[PDB]
């Protein structure tokens, strides 16, 4: 939190609306390639 | 059939490495194969509905 807040001091909104779209891709894409994988199980109807 | 329907079809040889029908018998003289065969016939023939 430290480290992006000072980043973002020069200049707030136009370095947070850059920086916005590569958090969120990182915590989409984290953890889609380990070998073993955790889920929970889930179970509905033939529609998905 | 579309294959079988182009103009040079009379100057062709085929070449077929798998045949049909198949043997049932060969499927089913495995041993103790009775439960195999419904998991693969539910998943290479079960629909989807509501």
């Amino acid at each position: 939190l430290r480290e992006f807040f000072i980043l973002c001091l020069p200049h707030p909104k136009k370095i947070n609306n850059v920086l916005r779209a590569p958090y969120s891709w990182f915590v989409k894409m984290w953890g889609v390639g380990a070998d073993p994988i955790v889920v929970l199980q889930s179970t509905a109807g033939d529609d998905r | 059939q579309e294959v079988l329907t182009d103009f040079r079809r009379q100057d062709t040889i085929w070449v077929l490495a798998l045949q049909l029908p198949v043997n049932p018998q060969v499927v089913w003289d495995v041993p103790r194969s009775s439960i195999a065969n419904l998991i693969m016939n539910i998943a290479t023939c079960l629909p989807t509905g509501e």
